[PDB]
């Protein structure tokens, strides 16, 4: 478990619950591992409370690990997400789009390049075109076709873009057969049931019951170094159940091997994310950084810089050979 | 063998064994919707 796996899936529940009070009866998917990368490797080049703001909203505390230690911590996540297990696919990368002229800060740029694999590239963003076609296509290469235009509009003062991608392909350790797919009722509200494509298998599965989230979680298990861990909250117990999740509650789960005989029917599903994070981020106290008090001298001393945009986009497919599921972040800096 | 069936909204987390660190989050409130 990774030093900083604990602050990540803190971060993870604090986000989800922004976004499901932000839109409450909506499906929602985000890459929180893509998103938290792409931050505190953006942190590196701020400073002040502009710096603080942000790894505090990450879940981030000073004095549980040392600044040092954290990018120190992406430093080893990043490697060991790109180094999957031969049955698994899985990749995660980092760009960084700069302008052309723009008088970077040394460090800064070794930082970036080191901590965090970061890859340099030059553009024109006054070739709106020009520089939408190459970030899309970087995006587009990273998730393998999943994640195309993540970038639509770009403005034309934009200084730099941070871009983040996390791609995911992973087979079931034990797969469904598509002879068992059938059409089977989803009962969204009290008066709104759909029919939707529901896989099912007979077999062993993880299943517990998780009393202080009134729910009950499957855990899947991915050929490879992954796992799907799916929450069934009892009835009313929807809000409890993303009130209630905690990182220790969850690592208490794994922690558990006992399986037991059941017929499974999970949904076969197809569900895209699309958000953009200025909002949520703010609520989780990440605001300075997109205020004209932000802080970017780290990144460039000449002109104040701020980011003007926090994009997000993730894709999610789910039938019986396994997983697929692709994450991107953008984020644009322009003069503050 | 008794039926455990998600077809109802429900949370879910995509995990990296190793590290523990949750690669994606979501919750699925009707597949139809995407």
């Amino acid at each position: 478990f990774n030093k900083i796996t604990p602050n990540l899936a803190e971060f993870a529940f604090s986000l989800y619950r922004q976004l499901a009070h932000q839109s409450n009866s909506t499906n929602i998917f985000f890459s929180p591992v893509s998103i938290a990368t792409a931050f505190a490797m953006l942190s590196l080049g701020t400073k002040a409370d502009t710096h603080d703001e942000i790894l505090e909203g990450l879940n981030f505390n000073l004095t549980e690990i040392p600044e040092a230690q954290i990018h120190e911590g992406f430093q080893e996540l990043l490697r060991t997400l790109n180094q999957p297990d031969s049955q698994l696919q899985l990749t995660t990368g980092n760009g960084l789009f700069l302008s052309e002229g723009l008088k970077l800060v040394d460090k800064f740029l070794e930082d970036v390049k080191k901590l965090y694999h970061s890859e340099a590239f030059t553009v024109n963003f006054g070739d709106t075109e020009e520089a939408k076609k190459q970030i899309n296509d970087y995006v587009e290469k990273g998730t393998q076709g999943k994640i195309v235009d993540l970038v639509k509009e770009l403005d034309r003062d934009t200084v730099f873009a941070l871009v983040n991608y996390i791609f995911f392909k992973g087979k079931w350790e034990r797969p469904f057969e598509v002879k068992d797919t059938e059409e089977e009722d989803f009962h969204v509200d009290q008066v709104t049931t759909v029919k939707v494509p529901m896989m099912k298998r007979l077999g062993m599965f993880n299943i517990q019951h998780a009393k202080k989230l009134s729910s009950w979680v499957l855990l899947m298990k991915y050929l490879g170094n992954a796992t799907a861990i799916f929450f069934l909250p009892d009835e009313g117990k929807l809000q409890h159940l993303e009130n209630e999740l905690t990182h220790d509650i969850i690592t208490k789960f794994l922690e558990n091997e006992d399986r037991r005989s059941a017929s499974l029917h999970l949904p076969k599903l197809s569900i895209t994310g699309t958000y953009d994070l200025k909002s949520v981020l703010g609520q989780l106290g990440i605001t300075k950084v997109f205020s004209n008090g932000a802080d970017l001298s780290g990144v460039t001393e000449e002109a104040p810089l701020k980011l003007s945009k926090a994009v997000h986009k993730a894709v999610l497919t789910i039938d019986e050979k396994g997983t697929e599921a692709a994450g991107a972040d953008d984020d644009e800096a322009i003069p503050r | 063998p008794p039926e455990v069936k998600f077809n109802k909204p429900f949370v879910f987390l995509m995990i990296e064994q190793n590290t523990k660190s949750p690669l994606f989050m979501g919750k699925v409130v009707n597949p139809t919707q995407k």
